[PDB]
RNA sequence: GGACGCUAAGCCGCCCGGUGGAUGGCUCGGCUCGGGGCGCCGACGAAGGGCGUGGCAAGCUGCGAUAAGCCCCGGCGAGGCGCAGGCAGCCGUCGAACCGGGGAUUCCCGAAUGGGACCUCCCGCGGCUUAUGCCGCACUCCG
RNA sequence: CCGAUAGCGAACUAGUACCGUGAGGGAAAGCUGAAAAGCACCCCGGGAGGGGGGUGAAAAGAGCCUGAAACCGGGCGGCG
RNA sequence: CCCGAAACCGGUCGAUCUAGCCCGGGGCAGGGUGAAGUCCCUCAACCGAGGGAUGGAGGCCCGCUAGGGGUGCUGAUGUGCAGUUCGCUCCCGUGACCCCGGGCUAGGGGUGAAAGGCCAAUCGAGGCCGGAGAUAGCUGGUUCCCGCCGAAUCAUCCCG
RNA sequence: UAAGGUCCGGUGGAGCCGCCGGUAUCGCGGAUCCUGCCGGGAGUAGCAGCGUAGUCGGGUGAGAAUCCCGACCGCCGGAGGGGCCAGGGUUCCACGGCAAUGGUCGUCAGCCGUGGGUUAGUCGGUCCUAACCCCGCCCGUAACUCGGCGCGGGGGAAAGGGAAACGGGUUUAUAUUCCCGUACCGCGGGGGUAGGUGCGGCAACGCAAGCCCGGAGGGUGACGCCUCGGGGUAGGCGGACCGGCCGAUGAGGCCGGCUAAGCGUAUAAGCCCGGGGAGUGCCGUAAUGGCGAGAACCGGGUGAAAGCGCGAAUGGCCCCCCCGUUAGGGGGGUUCCGCCGAUCCCUGGGGCCCGUGAAAAGCCCUCCGGGAAUUCCGAUCCCCCGCGACCGUACCGAGAACCGACACAGGUGCCCCUGGGUGAGAAGCCUAAGGCGUGUCGGGGGAAACCCGGCCGAGGGAACUCGGCAAACUGGCCCCGUAACUUCGGGAGAAGGGGUGCCUGCGGGUGCGUAACCCGCAGGUCGCAGUGACUAGGGGGGCCCGACUGUUUAAUAAAAA
RNA sequence: GCAUGAAUGGCGUAACGAGGUCCCCGCUGUCCCCGGCCGGGGCCCGGCGAAACCUCUGCCUGGCGCGCAUGCCAGGGACC
RNA sequence: AAAUAGGCGGCCGUGGACGAGGGCUCGGGUAGAAGACCCGG
């Protein structure tokens, strides 16, 4: 496989699909001047990575 | 300065100088469970076997106990064999009896040390002890050695010699089939010399050739001092 | 994003055949661009806008030549081989064939009659040393020895 | 040894350690059975220092 | 797969499909002997396959008629020998 | 022959525009000191940690699938909906937001304790109920 | 007493980002304006960029208060 | 006044690098040569002698099979393609072989077919933090102006 | 004198001094100083070197040498390709984009943004035990998260063992799972019957497979090496037929013609059984060899794959002719005859040994049989009803998804070892299936000098040089022939000589009836050359050392160590 | 024997060797004595883009000087 | 480019008028790393 995931392990791997995305529109307008987007975004070759 | 040495290591419990403990399969008693005395025990050779771990002809022994266990095989073996244990038993080849039953003059094997512990003394393939004389206070013994050791007559033995034997130790042949034998044993094996191991590594030689120190070695020294002849008394044989 | 390169794949699993074997009008590359389903692909299969070439093997004439000659035992020699004693058929090999067959020979003139019980011993014994080089070989041997009218 | 080891091993790859779950660190050993960074599988205590190395970290990582 | 080594239980022929595809399968233990243990000859009648298979397979192959299916016909025409002598004197 | 009759490239200073982030003013932060308080808590299942949770949620903060919260009392009491000053939408003035005390729920992991375990999962009793729901239990003391 | 190449590593999502098998190591990132009025509408530009015009101050128009030097371009004055 | 090096000691962390051992598995085209054993055929009364077959051994040989090692060119490269590479050449290729996964041995200790070699880009004794702002007779450096006087580089002792 | 201060003009748009007495994290030119910013070098080197790929039309677009489609040409071809183990974690798929990223380029993309995709009783994990590990209790230690003994318990294999599943279809992305067909595991019920608490055959032995809680016992699970032969069929290739395509000449080639897992009925050499009794003792294998614990010789019984049927006239390929701009579809036919060669899969002998070669889950039998006790009982035999607590499944798996900071030529396991020609080869080269043209910069120039790979050189034959280092040379294969020395094995492929292509007619060997093959011979005959390419050892002796094979300074030292 | 010697092994040795040394034969551009050809570069162009190091300069010859100078001193050459 | 910078002969001038020589262009080299040189048009 890869081995392997156990079912925690998929919830935190989603944890981390999520930071990966850009900050949304919304939250710039509302604070008001700006927000810079700003690193948790998540690449797949250059990534190697702790527990 | 140096370091622990190779046998300093082996007491360690150390895996390079550790025997295996799981292809050997070895140890006989004559069941110690039921004292000297008594007669209330008999068996059957079983099968001739080989010990893996002792690599030596074993017997497998089935008692009316319904016990089994591996009794050192004697010449002429032949399966259905009967061992008989106790004083009651008939002073026979194979059979085993309490040393006082025993005459002078026959070959035995498997004598204990102390009374009740199954043999101490005697346990090798091929190598056979002389019961050469007997007093009841004491049974004296010639061992593999030659040299004469007492006993006390309440130890069990057997009669016979002890089946094999040149096939324990014969000609090595080449280094592909005595690494072979190293594996069934436990000997560390290909060892250097240390006349050109460092000063460092073994107290002596050094780069070149010398030695550093003379071989034989005090027997009042301490620990980590015990290279070259070990406690010897007298060295070499010519002038 | 516009692959086509995807298209193609599809077809070829329908059609099974390979990826580079599908072959697309240049006149309707946007039929094809359009068509974003495997039953849109389907249909253009069907129009012939979209097309298999079959998979393709290779000619084995002049193998079939070489192998005319060397059946007849002809374009062959120590020149034209680089095997070794093997190609030949090595000494076993030769001899596994001769001995088998020298046992039948055996067997089959018992049944003729064509040799008695006191025969039998001579040729079973010779037949295990490697007499003989065969049915010619066993003809001659018998037929000198006489004992064929035994 | 000598320098230029980095390509000799596709290493690492599959760990010698796991993912701890009283810390979360990447050190409970799965051919032993001791984390070494809190000790758990072993102890009931976590581990008790006035170095500080670890109760220092610890208390920032909190 | 998980192992594509080949093994004693993972040893493999290649297979058709209806199609003409051909994959390649796997396989798990191929027949092997059941032993008397009490003399050099095996149990005559009895199945070869695989041991556990045999639970749902003829354990009336693995008994031809006589009280002890584990002795061999030849095997227990010595025993009998036994007990009839021990009986007779 | 001397002449500025054409001396390009370039050197030096200054000027103007850019680059750059120094400089000054600015500071919901540090740092030190003085006074007082806090002065223990946990298998009656702690602290700590994990993963979710918001209309839109990327992080933080707060909570626990009752999920930026629910209830009760007393106090202050007329606008709120954390960081975040968007829109939609939500609730209160017939008592919210907020503050104090007390309560409900308070996942999984963790002393974690029945066992194993990359933060998950499975089980043997007994109470219980429609019941598997649901409640108590199976490491070590003393009766 | 110190003040954002200082004072806590950290005044601003910080022991965060990040590195290391691990133990452990470890940053940078403060300032629009009175009010966002944070630029409608129009010309041009493939153009979301930029430019023209209208933007109280815009040389406060988006890490935007102030805006140094090194440095780059053109020009002026002298030399060649 | 400030900086600058080799260290020592205590407690921790490392055998995913690499050494060896154990356990369960995997891999090696093809060929040559032809042992011992054993048979047959001819020749000989026999003794044997010759040929042929049969049989396949060897820490054997050959090999762009797979794989392993890494001798020369002191080549190419040498602010690289690459913190160890490329081509050619070379050794080994059924073996005291290689190879995977689990487990085991830890710092004056291991491991070592023995080089003081190796033990995670660190070994004539690993890394981490604390002691600690270690100590130096030793190198470098220590910031605003002005006025006045203005040197000694000799003498005794000292593991100096 | 100065350290330093003051004033003016512009900018800036809110705070700021002097005087006196205090205070110190109080004044910099340098520290191979620390930090930030910036220039020269340069628009140079690098974007060439390794087995070296694009080029012409056409489509799109703001823009096209490198995005796509078509044609043509390569490279890789048992392995810079396919499937997987580890790892990665969304890289997968889809749609929209080009500021950023790709050694140039970009409308493309794994980049950026946003949605969506992994569905399991019958695959594996879990489980078993292994090497071996940990916990509690006792004990030690002043003490411990330290330490091991003696007890008791648990853990421990994603390449070992295991009760058990395939094929087809469909999706943009998924599937042994979803759907469809067919098949099936284990336990719990029910309804029958073998069961007259098992029925038959002289026998080996046949089974619609023995009632029975308990405990015991006994087999099978269950294991090192390497030859030789027996068997199985996926499957390799020619001929003929049926369509399809290619087609100077109309020939020859290519291509599709298929049958799964699950079952039923049949296997057969080992191995048992009778008759018979081994005559100079007979008979055999490829061989060693078997025999009074049973020959020659005759019958039986019994346990591998195989065949056939069920599965299944389905289903699945391959085309052809009609609808239809099109949605959405309709109708057909072919779906075959052989013979012959192997990877692999199972079965008998045989040699080998001072390594003499883990265990348990699980099964099956047997001893005893509690009870029910023939009104008995049961359901391994059927058929029938119910079910499977839990985790995984996307993609890559690599000269861009691992790992080396990196898209670093590196370097890491298994399977594809059935592709053709070739030939001894799982070899080379050529050519397929299959993959790619991102082995990610191009264009130009009589293109000089010179450098890196690499080819040819007259006459001479090492004069060069520490040294023939480096290169050259032999060469493949078959025959003949071989010295000094010798531990009689070896030296040995010593040394040295000779042949080898193609066509035409025959022989032996294997087979089966001329099909399928293998190994030689003769005649004819061309060239400068027949291993013509590729592939492919130069040889000999003396002296020193270490016997040998092995090992050593991973990474200057592979040795006399 | 400057300064050998018997298991801190001596002498010898078949077979073996990516071991050290020497000689021969064949062969040969290693050489006398050099030339031409092939591919990748070089050189030019578009696009993409560093580094080492950096008080400053068009020098030469002598003398001097911490005795091994562009810059002092005396000569000499000098368009960029 | 000998700064004693030379000699001879001929040709020429006289964002915002007019324009002698000369190059770039083309077809090739006796020439040739870029450039230049040379010749034809």
């Amino acid at each position: 496989m890869a081995r392997n995931k156990p079912l925690a392990k998929k919830l935190r791997l989603a944890k981390a699909l999520k930071q990966n995305r850009r900050v949304p529109v919304w939250v710039i307008v509302k604070t008001n001047r700006r927000v810079l987007t700003h690193p948790k975004r998540r690449y797949w070759r250059r990534t190697k990575l702790k527990e | 300065m140096g370091k622990s040495l190779i046998q300093q290591r082996r007491g360690k419990g150390s895996p390079t100088f550790k025997s295996p403990s799981h292809r050997f399969r070895g140890a006989v008693k004559y069941i110690p469970l039921n004292y000297t005395q008594e007669k209330t025990l008999r068996g059957v050779v079983e099968e001739i076997m080989h010990d893996p771990g002792r690599t030596a002809p074993v017997a497998r022994v089935k008692f009316e106990n319904g016990i089994e266990k591996l009794i050192i095989a004697p010449e002429g073996l032949l399966v259905g064999q009967e061992i008989y244990i106790g004083p009651d038993a008939p002073i026979a080849v194979g059979n085993t009896l309490p040393l006082a039953k025993i005459p002078e003059g026959t070959y035995v094997y498997n004598i204990e040390g102390i009374p009740g512990d199954g043999g101490k003394y005697v346990r090798a393939g091929g190598t056979y002890a002389l019961v050469v004389s007997r007093e009841p206070d004491k049974v004296i013994v010639q061992l593999p050695s030659g040299e004469l050791k007492a006993f006390n007559p309440m130890c069990r033995a057997t009669i016979g010699v002890v089946a094999g034997g040149g096939r324990l130790e014969k000609p090595l042949v080449k280094a592909g089939k005595a690494y072979y034998k190293y594996k069934a044993r436990n000997k560390f094996w290909p060892t250097p010399r240390g006349v050109k191991m460092n000063a460092v590594n073994h107290p002596f030689g050094g780069k070149e050739h010398h030695p550093g120190k003379p071989t034989t070695t005090s027997r009042r020294a301490p620990p980590g001092r015990k290279v070259g002849h070990i406690a010897a008394r007298r060295t070499g044989r010519r002038k | 994003m516009n692959t086509l390169k995807m298209q193609r794949r599809i077809a070829a699993e329908i059609l099974k055949c390979g990826e580079n074997r599908i072959w697309i009008d240049p006149e309707r590359i946007d039929d094809v661009a359009s068509a974003i389903t495997r039953e849109d692909i389907k249909r253009l299969i069907k129009e012939g806008v979209i097309k298999k070439k079959p998979i393709k093997g290779q000619s084995r004439y002049r193998a079939k030549i070489r192998h005319e000659q060397k059946k007849k035992g002809r374009h062959r020699g120590p020149g034209s081989r680089k095997g070794k004693k093997t190609a030949r058929m090595g000494k076993k090999e030769l001899w596994i064939k001769t001995i088998r067959a020298l046992r039948k020979e055996l067997r089959k003139l018992k049944a003729q009659k064509k040799i008695d019980r006191k025969t039998y011993r001579m040729l079973y014994i010779r037949a295990k040393g490697g007499q003989f080089k065969n049915k010619h070989q066993l003809y001659l041997f018998l037929e000198e020895h006489g004992l064929l009218k035994k | 040894m000598g320098s230029g080891t980095a390509t000799f091993g596709k290493r690492n790859s599959t760990p010698t350690h796991i993912r701890c779950r009283r810390c979360g660190r990447v050190s409970y050993n799965v051919k032993k059975g001791y984390c070494a960074a809190c000790g758990f599988g072993r102890s009931r205590r976590l581990r008790k220092y006035r170095w500080s190395k670890k109760w220092k970290k610890k208390k920032n990582a909190h | 797969m998980k192992p594509m080594y080949r093994s004693r239980s993972w040893r493999r022929k290649y297979v058709r499909t209806p199609g003409g595809r051909v994959v390649i399968h796997f396989e798990r233990k191929k027949p092997k002997i059941a032993h008397c243990a009490m003399c050099g000859r095996p149990l005559n009648g009895i199945p070869r396959g695989r041991p556990v298979e045999m639970r749902k397979l003829p354990k009336t192959k693995k008994r031809p008629e006589r009280p002890m299916p584990h002795l061999c016909p030849r095997c227990m025409r010595k025993v009998m020998k036994e007990q009839i002598r021990a009986q007779l004197s």
